[PDB]
C-alpha cells in the first residue's frame, strides 16, 4: 500500500492506490483504503491489516457523531488532533501496528486547504507534500513544488510522481485512484492520475 | 437489588432551605466560642479549652497544625474536627507536596477542606459535619490569611472573626477594636480581651488555647545549615506564655 | 424522644443533637458498675466494682478487665457483648500498629484509633455506636503512666485520674479533694501495691460500702507488662 | 394511590403501575408536537412557547433534532430529559453504523429509544424520563415513511398521523375527522399544510410559535423557516 | 519531511537573563520551544512524546493559573515535571527536556535538566540536550564564561549552535530565546 | 533467585538437650567475595522463647519472619504463650503457599512448658521436618559427618554449647560464605541467654 | 492509579529496532557523600548534595536509579511527617526503616535504590543499610556506592567503640577522601551531617573542599 | 405534597418533581446577578450578602473565570457552585487537549446543565442549588450568554438576571434595553438596574462585583474595588 | 496466606466477558464505539506482552487484606472477619459521587491508612459516554 499527497493552493489531492490482499485474486473497481471523514475532510490509510481498516472506520464514527451532536464541522486541524490523539491512545497497551495515514481538507473559516501526515507512533506532521509506503519522489517533489501551484500543475505532479513510481513497479500494480478536496467538497478524478 | 443505593438524608424543604445543613450549623452555635484576628505581620487563633477537672488539659488541643505556615481552629463537634484535621494534612501531601515539592498556600488548603466537607451533604451514607473551621495561614504571594468553613462548605476570608456559643457579642468587640494598622501584639491582646467577655470560669493559660501564625522560627526547624530552609511560622503559645501577657 | 428518623439513625435533630449517640451514653450505665483508674510514679492501677448476685454463676468468668497488649490494659463500663466486640478490636489495632511501625502502640494513639472508630459510627446512617466506655491504661515509655478515656461519642481525652459509673461523680469530687490536699497530679507511692491498697481505699470511702475480695477487679500496669490480681492478691491488699 | 404509587414495581390490585400513570401526567404538560406521514414525506410539527423579548434565538434548541441524516426525532415533555435521550439515540445510530456498516432503520432506532426508557423505569433508585418521544424517518435503499411514538413505560407503536402533550386530545381528533389512509397527502405540500391547520386548533398567537420539519427518502430533511410557516398560515386563514 | 525526531537544546544564564535554542529543519514550523508564561521548554527525542508532553504542560500550566490565580515560577514547574516524568516510571517518555526562565519575585535566573524519568539536574552555567553532536558540549564547555551581557550571551550561544551545525546541512536552522526579567527576545537564525 | 539479589550463606544449627534448646549461627553476610557485613546478627527472635534462623532470600526471609512475628502477637492477645509446634505450621503455611515466588528456609528453636524443647527444620520447598538437632546452610554441607558422630540425646547444656562451638568452627574454617563470631541462645525453663565466641576461642579447638 | 505501564509494550518494539560513609560514635552517628555527579563519563556536577533529609533528624544517602532513591526517600518523608502529626510524638528510625523495607519489597527490586540511612530518636543513635530488593542489615559503620571498598578500608583502619563527636567527623572525612582519591566515581568535595542525641542536626556543606 | 417530596425520583400524581422545586425556589434567596450583552461585549454585575464590614472585600464569591475566554456568575450555593467550576474547568482543558481548540461556550454550558440534570435522577443524589449566568465568546456565534438552573435546563438570553429580585430586574432591562447598545452603556444599565433593585439604601462599591469580556483578541476584565469605586461616581450611583 | 498475589491470569475468554460495554445490535459482540479505546484494540492482545510487575501491583493491597482476614478467621474466629468484610461493603456501598475518584475518610479509618501515602494517592488517574449517566447505570445494574 502505497499513499501520496499534494496541497496545491486552492485544494488538496490524495492519490491511494487500488491494491490488493496477498495470495487472492480479486477483481474489484473500489477505494478501500480512503474513508470520508467529513464532507470537507479526507483521510487516506496504510499499512497492515484489519486494524488499519478498524482504526479508520472508528475514527470515521467518531466525527460523524461530532457532526450531528453539534451541527457543525469540524476543522481539518482538530480533525487531525483527534486522530492523533486516538493513535496515540490505541498502542498504550498492545504491540504497535504499522500505519500511516494523510489527512487532507478545505477549512471554510480559513478558506485555505491544509494537509496532516500521522505516522504508526501518534507523530503529526503538517505538509505541503507526503508520501508513504515507497522506497525518489522526494526530489521529484523538492524541485516541481510551489506553495501558489494550481490544481492542474499538481494534477501534473502526481502523474509524473505515479510514472516515477510505475517505473520501477510490475504490472501487478494496476493504478491509483485520485481524489480532490476544496471548496466544493470532495471529488474523484474519473479520468486518470 | 433494592441495597445498591441510599435515598439522600440531606434534602430541600418547601421554602427551600437544607434542613441537615441548618441542623449542623445550630450545633455549631452551640459550641465553645472560637475567634480569629488578621493584623499586618500576623494572624491569631484563639479559643477556649472547655472541660473534667481531672482531665489533663495538655492532652487535647484545639488547635491544630495543618502545614508549618497554616494553622486552624473549630467550634462544634470535636471528633468530626480530628477526623478532618488528618485528612487535611494528608491532603496537603498528596495534592501539593507531591507534585510541585511545596506546601500549598492558604486558600487552596482551605478549598480542599471546603470539598471534602461539601461533599458530604450529597450523600446517602452520611451526614454533614457538624463543625465551623477558622483556618489561619502565611504564603509568599499572598501574605497571611484568615478563612471560615461552614458545615455547608462554604468559605469566607475575614479581617476578623469569631464562632460558637459567643459569636455575636465577639463580633460586635471585633468590629469596634480592628483596624488596618494593627500590630501582632495588639491583635494578641484584643484576643485576650474578646476571650474574657467569654468564659465563664476560670480565665487563665490552663483554660485558652492561643496560636499564631508571624515570622519564621529557626529554632523549631530541627537542624541546621541551609540558609534558604525557612523555619515554621505556625507556633502554639505556651500556659506560661498567656498567664505573662494576662498578668501584664 | 427522637421524633423522627433520629429514633433509628444517627442523624441531627432540629435542635442539633444526635439522639442515638446520647441513648447509646445510656446504654452505657446498663451494668450498674463502677471502675476506678489513678496513676503512681511508675505504675497505673485500675479498679472495677463486680456485682455477682446470682448464686448459679461462676465469679472467675465475671470480668470486665481485659489485656489489650503486653504494656496496655482496658476497663469497660457497659453491656459484656460490645466490651468484648472492643477488646478484640483493639487487640487487632495494637498488633497491627505493631507489625506496620515496628515498634509498640502508645495508649493514647490506640485510644485516639478507637476514637476514630467511634466517630465512623457517629456519622453512618447504617452503622451504630457500641454502647460502651473504653478506658485504657498503661505506662508509656515516654509519658510515663498514662489513663486515657473514649465514649461512644468519638470522644477521648487524658487523665490524672479518673472514674467512671452511676456513683462517679462522688468519687471524682473524693479524687479531686484529694489532689487538692497533695497538690500533684499522681500518687507518690514507689510500690504499685501501695497504689492499689490506695484506690481501694478512695473506692471504699467515695461508695460508703465495705468491699471484700470478691467484690473487685484489680489490674496494674507496670513499664513491663499489664497484668490482672487474682482473688488471693486482691485479699492479701485488702489487709492492710 | 392507596399506597401502591409510591414505588414503580408496585401492582394496584386493579392491575395498574402508577408512578408510569404520573410519568405520562408530566409528559401532557409539554408542549405539543404532531407527526404527520403523506405518501412520500413525513413532518413533523411542534409548538413553541412565546419567546421573550430578551431571549436570544440565535442558538436556541430547536424541538426537532436530527438523530441521523435519515431519521428525526421530537418530543414532548421535560426537556432536559429529552437531551440525554437525543444523545443515547445519536451514540446508538453511529454505534450500529459502525458495528454493521449499515445505517439504522427506524423501527430499530425507535425499539432502542424504547429499550432505554423501560430500563430506567427497573430501579427503585431511578428516575424514569417523564418524556414521549416522536421518531420519523425512511428506512435506508427504502421509500416507505415510518412514523412510530414511545412512551415513558417503554412501550412504543406505529402511527400514520399522532399528537402528543399539552391538549393533544383536539388535535387527535382533528386528525381523526380530517386524516384518510388510504387516500394520504400525496405531496409534501399537502401534508405540511394539513400540518399547520392541525397545530392552529391549540396554537394561540399563530405562526411565530409553529416549527415545521419536513422528511423525504434519500436522507433529505428540511427545517422550513418562519416565512414559508406564516405563508401556510395566511394561505389557511384567507380560505377559511 | 515527516522525520522531526532528535534535535538538540542549548540552555545557558548569563547576568539577569537566560538564553534557550534549539535547531529546527528547514527549507521547502514543528519547534522544540514551548512557553508557558514566562518559563521556555525545551523537549528533545521522540516527537510524539514532544507533542504530548507540551499538551499536558499547556494543561496542567492552564488549570495552576486559574487556581492559583497567577503565573507559575521557574522552580514550581521544575518539580511539576520531574513528577509528571516520574509518573511513568515502568512506561517512560523517549524525551530529554530543558526549562529555563527568571523568577519574577527574586529575579534570579534558572535552568535545569531532566532525564528520562524526571531526575533534576539543576546547572549554574549551561544545559545541553539531544545527541546530534557529541562535540557539542565541548564547544559549549569552551566557548562559555559566567556573567554574561544578553548581547555577549546571545553571541555566545548562537557560535556555539553554529558551529556544532557546521560540525554536522542545507535546511539547516535556529531559533534562539533571550529572556529577560521583563523582556522576551525570539530570533531566527538562517546560517 | 532474583537476579541481584541478597543470599544468605550462612551456618545454621540447632541442638535439643536436657533442659532445653540452643541455637547457634555465625555472622557473615556476603556479596560473591565480597563480605557486606562480618558482625551480623543471624540469630530472629519471634517470641520471648521462639528463634529462628533464615536462609536463602534475606528480603523474603525478613518480610516472612516479620508477619510471622504479627500473627504470634495476635496469637498471645488470644490464647497466651504459643507453641513452638504453631510458629512452626505458621512458618510452613506462608514458605509453601509462596514458594513460587519466594525462595525461603526456616530453622525454628523454641521452648514451652509442655513440650520442653523442640526444633523444626522448613527446607527450601516448604516441607516441616521434626528432628532432635538441625543443620542448615552452605557451611553445614561440610559437618554432616561429624555431627552423626557426636550427638547424643539429653546432653547437658555445656557439652551441647562445646558440640555446637565445634561443628560451627569446623563449618567456618571449611565454607569461604561463613565466618566472624559465633551467636548462641539458649532457651530453657530459666530464660533465655545469649553467647558469643570470638575467631581466636574457636579457631584453636 | 499508582505508577503507568503504558507505552511498555511500545517502548520494547521501539528497543527491538559516588561514595557515602555512615559512622556511630558514642553519643550520635554520622552521614558523609562525595559531591560529585557525572552522566556517564562527563562530570555533570562538581557540587552535588547527596544528602537528603527524611526527617529533621533522620538523614539518608543514596545510589542506584537517582529518581527512584530521591522519590523513594520523599514519599517515606512525607509518610514520616503524616504519622509524626497523628502520633504526636518524634519519628523513630525504626518506623523509618519499616516503611522503606515494606516499600521496596511490594516492587520486588523493580525500584533500584540502594540507601544508607542515619538518624537520632528519642531511643537512640541509628544506623542501618537498605537493598533494593527490601533486605536491611544494621551497622556501627557503613559505606556504599563505586567507592565504597577504599572507604571501607579506611574505615575498618581506624575505627573503634570509643569515638567522640571530632573523631567520628575526621574518620567520615577520611573515608570519603580515600574514595574521592582512589574512585573514578568520586572526587569533588565532601558533605557532612552530623546527628547528635539531644541536640539538633549539624548539616556541613562542603566540609572538605 | 408531603408524600411526594421526600424523594427526587418519585413523580406527583400530577407529574411534577417536588425536589427540583424546592431547589429552584432556593434561588431567590441569593444575591442578585445580572448579565448584559452588547453588540461588542458582555457585563457581569452581582452584588454580595456582605453583612459586616469585617470581611476581606478585596480578595471572589459570585464571578469565575472558566477560562480566557469564558466567565460565569453564581446564584445560589457556593460549594456546589465551586464543585461544578472546577468540573467546567476541567472539561475545558480537556476539549483543548483534545482538539487543539478552545471549547465553544454552548458545549460547555450543555455539559455542566447534563451534570445538573443526572443530578435529578438518582436517588442517592439531591439537586445542585445553583444557577449559573455563561458569558462568553467564540468564532462560531461570538459574544454568547447563558443561564442554568438545578432542573439541568439551559437558555440564551441578550439580558437576564438571576437570584432575589429577577421579576423587577427582568422588567427594567426589558424597559431600557436595546440591541445596538455599548459596553459602557450597558455597564451602565446593569449599575443603575442593581441600585433600583436593591434593597439595601445604597450601593456602595463594597457590595458589588463586575466583569467585563471585551476586544482590544478578547480580554477577561475583572474590576477590582477601586475601579468600581471609579465606575459608581462616574454613572452618578 | 498469600504475600505475592497469586492466580492473576485469565483461564477463559469470550467476546461477550465485559458486560458493560456490549453492543445492543449484536449482543453477543461488544461495542467498539463506545470502548473508546482507539477502536483497534482486540481482546486476545491484552492476554500477551504484559509486564510481569503489573499484576503483582494491582493486586497487592486486595492480597493483604486477604491474608489479614485469614490470620483473624484462624485467630479470632468467623465473626471478626465477617464484621470486617461488613463494615468495608457498608461504607463502600453508599458511597457514590460520580463527580469525584477519591476515597472516603472512612475508608482510610478502616484501611488503617489515615497518615499513610503511596503512588495511588499521588497518582488517582471523551466523545462517548464518559457522563453521570453511565456511571448510574452501571450502580444501579440497569
Amino acid at each position: 500500500d502505497i499513499i501520496l499527497g499534494i496541497r496545491v493552493q486552492d485544494s488538496v489531492i490524495l492519490a491511494s492506490s487500488k491494491a490488493v490482499t496477498r495470495g487472492i485474486s480479486v477483481l474489484k473497481d473500489s477505494d478501500d483504503k480512503t474513508r470520508q471523514l467529513s464532507p470537507h475532510t479526507l483521510m487516506s490509510f496504510a499499512g497492515e491489516a484489519g486494524d488499519t481498516v478498524q482504526f479508520a472506520e472508528y475514527i470515521q464514527a467518531n466525527i460523524q457523531l461530532y457532526s450531528i451532536r453539534e451541527d457543525y464541522e469540524l476543522s481539518p486541524q482538530a480533525v487531525s488532533s483527534f486522530v492523533r490523539q486516538e493513535l496515540a491512545k490505541s498502542i498504550r497497551s498492545r504491540r504497535p501496528y504499522q500505519v500511516n495515514v494523510l489527512i487532507g481538507g478545505y477549512d471554510k473559516k480559513k478558506n485555505k486547504p491544509e494537509l496532516y501526515q500521522i505516522d504508526y507512533l501518534g507523530t503529526k506532521v503538517e505538509l505541503p507534500y507526503g508520501a508513504h509506503g515507497y522506497s525518489y519522489t522526494f526530489f521529484l517533489l523538492d524541485h516541481h513544488y510551489r506553495p501558489d501551484m494550481t490544481t492542474e500543475e499538481g494534477l501534473d505532479l502526481l502523474k509524473l510522481c505515479v510514472q516515477e513510481l510505475e517505473k520501477r513497479m510490475p504490472m501487478d500494480f494496476k493504478g491509483v485512484i485520485v481524489k480532490i478536496v476544496d471548496k466544493d467538497g470532495i471529488r474523484q478524478v474519473d479520468d486518470f492520475q | 437489588m433494592t441495597d445498591r443505593y441510599s435515598f439522600s438524608l440531606t434534602t430541600f424543604s418547601p421554602s427551600g432551605k437544607l434542613g441537615q445543613i441548618d441542623y449542623a450549623l445550630t450545633a455549631v452555635k452551640q459550641g465553645v466560642t472560637s475567634l480569629g484576628i488578621k493584623a499586618t505581620n500576623g494572624v491569631v487563633i484563639a479559643t477556649e479549652k472547655k472541660s473534667s477537672p481531672l482531665a489533663m488539659s495538655e492532652t487535647l488541643s484545639k488547635v491544630s497544625l495543618l502545614t508549618p505556615d497554616i494553622g486552624a481552629v473549630y467550634s462544634g463537634m470535636g471528633p468530626d474536627y480530628r477526623v478532618l484535621v488528618d485528612k487535611s494534612r494528608k491532603v496537603a501531601h498528596t495534592s501539593y507536596k507531591r507534585i510541585y515539592g511545596e506546601y500549598p498556600p492558604t486558600k487552596l488548603l482551605v478549598s480542599e477542606v471546603a470539598k471534602i466537607m461539601q461533599e458530604a451533604t450529597q450523600s446517602g451514607g452520611v451526614r454533614p459535619f457538624g463543625v465551623s473551621l477558622l483556618i489561619a495561614g502565611h504564603d509568599e504571594f499572598n501574605g497571611f490569611s484568615l478563612y471560615q468553613v461552614d458545615p455547608s462548605g462554604s468559605y469566607f476570608p475575614w479581617k476578623a472573626t469569631a464562632i460558637g456559643k459567643g459569636s455575636v457579642a465577639a463580633k460586635t468587640f471585633l468590629e469596634k477594636r480592628w483596624n488596618d494598622e494593627l500590630e501582632l501584639e495588639d491583635a494578641i491582646h484584643i484576643a485576650l480581651l474578646t476571650l474574657k467577655e467569654s468564659v465563664e470560669g476560670e480565665f487563665n493559660g490552663d483554660t485558652i488555647e492561643l496560636a499564631i501564625i508571624g515570622d519564621e522560627n529557626p529554632d523549631l526547624l530541627g537542624y541546621t545549615g541551609i540558609p534558604t530552609d525557612k523555619g515554621p511560622r505556625f507556633r502554639k503559645l505556651t500556659s506560661q506564655e498567656i498567664n505573662d501577657r494576662l498578668e501584664a | 424522644s427522637a421524633a423522627g428518623y433520629d429514633r433509628h439513625i444517627t442523624i441531627f435533630s432540629p435542635e442539633g443533637r444526635l439522639y442515638q449517640v446520647e441513648y447509646a451514653f445510656k446504654a452505657t450505665n446498663q451494668t450498674n458498675i463502677n471502675s476506678l483508674a489513678v496513676r503512681g510514679k511508675d505504675c497505673t492501677v485500675v479498679i472495677s466494682q463486680k456485682k455477682v448476685p446470682d448464686k448459679l454463676l461462676d465469679p472467675t468468668t465475671v470480668s470486665y478487665i481485659f489485656c489489650i497488649s503486653r504494656t496496655i490494659g482496658m476497663v469497660v463500663n457497659g453491656p459484656i457483648p460490645d466490651a468484648r466486640n472492643a477488646a478484640l478490636r483493639a487487640k487487632a489495632e495494637a498488633a497491627e500498629f505493631r507489625y506496620k511501625y515496628g515498634y509498640d502502640m502508645p495508649c493514647d494513639v490506640l485510644a485516639k484509633r478507637m476514637a476514630n472508630l467511634s466517630q465512623i459510627y457517629t456519622q453512618r446512617a447504617y452503622m451504630r455506636p457500641l454502647g460502651v466506655i473504653l478506658t485504657f491504661v498503661s505506662v508509656d515509655e515516654e509519658l510515663g503512666p498514662s489513663i486515657y478515656k473514649t465514649d461512644p461519642a468519638g470522644y477521648y481525652v487524658g487523665y490524672k485520674a479518673t472514674a467512671t459509673g452511676p456513683k462517679q461523680q462522688e468519687i471524682t469530687t473524693n479524687l479531686e479533694n484529694h489532689f487538692k490536699k497533695s497538690k500533684i497530679d499522681h500518687i507518690n507511692e514507689e510500690s504499685w501495691e501501695k497504689v492499689v491498697e490506695f484506690a481501694i481505699t478512695h473506692m471504699i470511702d467515695a461508695l460508703g460500702t465495705e468491699f471484700s475480695k470478691n467484690d473487685l477487679e484489680v489490674g496494674v500496669a507496670t513499664k513491663d507488662k499489664f497484668f490482672t490480681l487474682s482473688a488471693e492478691n486482691i485479699e492479701e491488699r485488702l489487709v492492710a | 394511590m392507596s399506597g401502591y404509587d409510591r414505588a414503580l414495581s408496585i401492582f394496584s390490585p386493579d392491575g395498574h403501575i402508577f408512578q408510569v400513570e404520573y410519568a405520562l401526567e408530566a409528559v401532557k404538560r409539554g408542549t405539543c408536537a404532531v407527526g404527520v406521514k403523506g405518501k412520500n414525506c413525513v413532518v413533523l410539527g411542534c409548538e413553541r412557547r412565546s419567546t421573550l423579548k430578551l431571549q436570544d434565538t440565535r442558538i436556541t434548541p430547536s424541538k426537532v433534532s436530527k438523530i441521523d441524516s435519515h431519521v428525526v426525532l421530537s418530543f414532548s415533555g421535560l426537556n432536559a430529559d429529552s437531551r440525554i435521550l437525543i444523545e443515547k439515540a445519536r451514540v446508538e445510530a453511529q454505534s450500529h453504523r459502525l458495528t454493521l456498516e449499515d445505517p439504522v432503520t427506524v423501527e430499530y432506532l425507535t425499539r432502542y429509544v424504547a429499550g432505554v426508557q423501560q430500563r430506567y423505569t427497573q430501579s427503585g433508585g431511578v428516575r424514569p424520563f417523564g418524556v414521549s418521544t416522536l421518531i420519523a424517518g425512511f428506512d435506508p435503499r427504502d421509500d416507505e415513511p415510518k412514523l412510530y411514538q414511545t412512551e415513558p413505560s417503554g412501550i412504543y407503536s406505529s402511527w400514520s398521523a399522532q399528537t402528543i402533550g399539552r391538549n393533544s386530545k383536539t388535535v387527535r381528533e382533528f386528525l381523526e375527522k380530517n386524516y384518510d389512509r388510504k387516500e394520504p397527502p400525496a405531496t409534501v405540500e399537502e401534508c405540511v399544510k394539513l400540518t399547520v391547520r392541525s397545530l392552529l386548533e391549540v396554537v394561540q398567537t399563530g405562526a411565530k410559535n409553529i416549527e415545521i420539519t419536513v422528511v423525504k427518502p434519500d436522507s433529505d430533511i428540511v427545517a422550513l423557516s418562519s416565512e414559508e410557516i406564516n405563508q401556510y398560515v395566511t394561505q389557511i386563514e384567507q380560505e377559511k | 519531511p515527516s522525520s522531526i525526531n532528535g534535535g538538540i537544546v542549548v540552555a545557558m544564564t548569563g547576568k539577569d537573563c537566560v538564553a534557550i535554542a534549539c535547531d529546527l529543519r528547514l527549507g521547502s514550523k514543528f519547534e522544540k520551544i514551548f512557553h508557558y508564561g514566562h518559563v521556555f521548554l525545551g523537549i528533545t527525542g521522540l516527537a510524539t512524546d514532544v507533542t504530548t508532553l507540551n499538551e499536558m504542560f499547556r494543561y496542567k500550566t492552564n488549570l495552576y493559573k486559574l487556581k492559583e490565580e497567577r503565573a507559575i515560577e521557574p522552580e514550581t514547574f521544575t518539580q511539576l515535571v520531574s513528577s509528571s516524568l516520574y509518573e511513568r516510571r515502568f512506561g517512560p517518555y523517549f524525551v530529554g527536556p530543558v526549562v529555563a526562565g527568571i523568577n519574577s519575585k527574586s529575579g534570579k535566573p534558572f535552568i535545569a535538566g531532566f532525564d528520562l524519568i524526571g531526575c533534576i539536574d539543576e546547572a549554574k552555567d549551561f544545559i545541553v540536550s539531544g545527541t546530534a553532536s557529541d562535540q557539542l558540549f565541548g564547544m559549549c564547555e569552551s566557548l562559555y564564561e559566567p556573567n554574561l551581557e544578553p548581547e555577549d550571551l546571545f553571541e555566545t550561544i548562537s557560535q556555539a549552535l553554529l558551529n556544532a551545525a557546521d560540525r554536522d546541512l542545507s535546511g539547516w536552522g535556529a531559533v534562539v530565546y533571550i529572556i529577560k526579567k521583563d523582556e522576551v527576545v525570539k530570533r531566527y537564525l538562517k546560517m | 533467585l532474583k537476579k541481584g539479589e541478597v543470599s544468605l550463606g550462612t551456618s545454621i544449627m540447632a541442638v535439643t538437650f536436657k533442659d532445653g534448646v540452643i541455637l547457634g549461627a555465625d555472622s557473615r553476610t556476603t556479596t560473591g567475595a565480597y563480605i557486606a557485613n562480618r558482625v551480623t546478627d543471624k540469630l530472629t527472635r519471634v517470641h520471648d522463647k521462639i528463634w529462628c534462623c533464615r536462609s536463602g532470600s534475606a528480603a523474603d526471609t525478613q518480610a516472612i519472619a516479620d508477619i510471622v512475628q504479627y500473627h504470634l502477637e495476635l496469637y498471645t492477645s488470644q490464647y497466651g504463650t504459643p507453641s513452638t509446634e504453631t510458629a512452626a505450621s505458621v512458618f510452613k503455611e506462608l514458605c509453601y503457599e509462596n514458594k513460587d515466588n519466594l525462595t525461603a528456609g526456616i530453622i525454628v528453636a523454641g521452648y514451652d512448658d509442655k513440650n520442653k524443647g523442640e526444633v523444626y527444620t522448613i527446607p527450601l520447598g516448604g516441607s516441616v521436618h521434626k528432628l532432635p538437632y538441625a543443620i542448615a546452610g552452605s557451611g553445614s554441607t561440610f559437618i554432616y559427618g561429624y555431627c552423626d558422630k557426636n550427638f547424643r540425646e539429653n546432653m547437658s547444656k555445656e557439652e551441647t554449647v562445646d558440640f555446637i562451638k565445634h561443628s560451627l568452627s569446623q563449618a567456618i574454617k571449611w565454607d569461604g560464605s561463613s565466618g566472624g563470631v559465633i551467636r548462641m541462645v539458649v532457651l530453657t525453663a530459666a530464660g533465655v541467654e545469649r553467647l558469643i565466641f570470638y575467631p581466636d576461642e574457636y579457631e584453636q579447638l | 492509579a499508582g505508577l503507568s505501564f503504558d507505552n511498555y509494550q511500545r517502548n520494547n518494539f521501539l528497543a527491538e529496532n559516588t561514595t557515602i560513609v555512615g559512622v556511630k560514635f558514642n553519643n550520635g552517628v554520622v552521614i558523609a557523600a562525595d559531591t560529585r555527579s557525572t552522566q556517564g563519563p562527563i562530570v555533570a556536577d562538581k557540587n552535588c548534595a547527596k544528602l537528603h533529609r527524611i526527617s529533621p533528624k533522620i538523614w539518608c544517602a543514596g545510589a542506584g536509579t537517582a529518581a527512584d532513591t530521591e522519590a523513594v526517600t520523599q514519599l517515606i518523608g512525607s509518610n514520616i511527617e503524616l504519622h509524626s502529626l497523628y502520633t504526636s510524638r518524634e519519628p523513630r528510625v525504626v518506623s523509618a526503616l519499616q516503611m522503606l523495607k515494606q516499600h521496596l519489597f511490594k516492587y520486588q527490586g523493580h525500584i533500584g535504590a540502594y540507601l544508607i540511612v542515619a538518624g537520632v530518636d528519642p531511643t537512640g543513635s541509628h544506623l542501618f543499610s537498605i537493598h533494593a530488593h527490601g533486605s536491611t542489615d544494621v551497622g556501627y559503620y557503613l559505606s556504599l556506592g563505586s567507592g565504597s571498598l577504599a572507604a571501607m578500608a579506611v574505615l575498618e583502619s581506624h575505627w573503634k567503640q570509643d569515638l567522640t563527636k571530632e573523631e567520628a567527623i575526621k574518620l567520615a572525612s577520611d573515608a570519603i577522601q580515600a574514595g574521592i582519591w582512589n574512585d573514578l566515581g568520586s572526587g569533588s568535595n565532601v558533605d557532612v551531617c552530623v546527628m547528635e542525641i539531644g541536640k539538633d542536626a549539624e548539616y556541613l556543606r562542603n566540609y572538605l573542599t | 405534597s408531603r408524600r411526594y417530596d421526600s424523594r427526587t425520583t418519585i413523580f406527583s400524581p400530577e407529574g411534577r418533581l417536588y425536589q427540583v422545586e424546592y431547589a429552584l425556589e432556593s434561588i431567590s434567596h441569593a444575591g442578585t446577578a445580572i448579565g448584559i450583552m452588547a453588540s461588542d461585549g458582555i457585563v457581569l454585575a452581582a452584588e454580595r450578602k456582605v453583612t459586616s464590614t469585617l470581611l476581606e472585600q478585596d480578595t471572589t464569591e459570585k464571578l469565575y473565570k472558566l477560562n480566557d475566554k469564558i466567565a460565569v456568575a453564581v446564584a445560589g450555593l457556593t460549594a456546589d457552585a465551586e464543585i461544578l467550576i472546577n468540573t467546567a474547568r476541567i472539561h475545558a482543558q480537556n476539549y483543548l487537549k483534545t482538539y487543539n481548540e478552545d471549547i465553544p461556550v454552548e458545549i460547555l454550558v450543555r455539559r455542566l446543565s447534563d451534570i445538573k440534570q443526572g443530578y435529578t435522577q438518582h436517588g442517592g443524589l439531591r439537586p445542585f442549588g445553583v444557577s449559573f449566568i455563561y458569558a462568553g465568546y467564540d468564532d462560531r456565534y461570538g459574544y454568547q450568554l447563558y443561564t442554568s438552573n438545578p432542573s439541568g435546563n439551559y437558555t440564551g438570553w441578550k439580558a437576564i438576571s438571576v437570584g432575589a429580585n429577577t421579576s423587577a430586574a427582568q422588567t427594567l432591562l426589558q424597559m431600557d434595553y436595546k440591541d445596538d447598545m455599548k459596553v459602557d452603556d450597558a455597564i451602565e444599565l446593569a449599575l443603575k438596574t442593581l441600585s433600583k433593585t436593591t434593597d439595601s439604601s445604597a450601593l456602595t462599591y463594597d457590595r458589588l462585583e463586575f466583569a467585563t469580556i471585551r476586544k482590544g483578541e478578547v480580554y477577561q476584565k475583572i474590576f477590582k474595588p477601586q475601579e468600581i469605586k471609579d465606575i459608581l461616581v462616574k454613572t452618578g450611583i | 496466606m498469600n504475600i505475592v498475589p497469586q492466580d492473576t491470569f485469565k483461564s477463559q475468554v469470550s467476546t461477550d466477558q465485559d458486560k458493560s460495554v456490549l453492543s445492543s445490535a449484536v449482543p453477543s459482540l461488544p461495542d467498539t464505539l463506545r470502548q473508546q479505546e482507539g477502536g483497534a484494540v482486540p481482546l486476545s492482545t491484552q492476554l500477551n506482552d504484559r509486564h510481569p510487575l503489573e499484576s503483582t501491583l494491582k493486586n497487592w493491597e486486595t492480597t493483604q487484606r486477604q491474608r489479614q482476614m485469614e490470620q483473624y478467621r484462624q485467630i479470632f474466629g468467623i465473626a471478626e472477619p465477617m464484621k470486617r468484610t461488613m463494615e468495608m461493603e457498608i461504607v463502600n456501598r453508599t458511597d457514590f459521587n460520580p463527580l469525584s475518584t477519591n476515597g472516603s475518610i472512612h475508608r482510610d479509618i478502616l484501611l488503617n491508612k489515615e497518615c499513610s501515602i503511596d503512588w495511588e494517592d499521588v497518582y488517582p488517574g471523551t466523545m462517548v459516554g464518559d457522563d453521570v449517566h453511565s456511571k448510574i447505570e452501571k450502580q444501579l445494574g440497569i
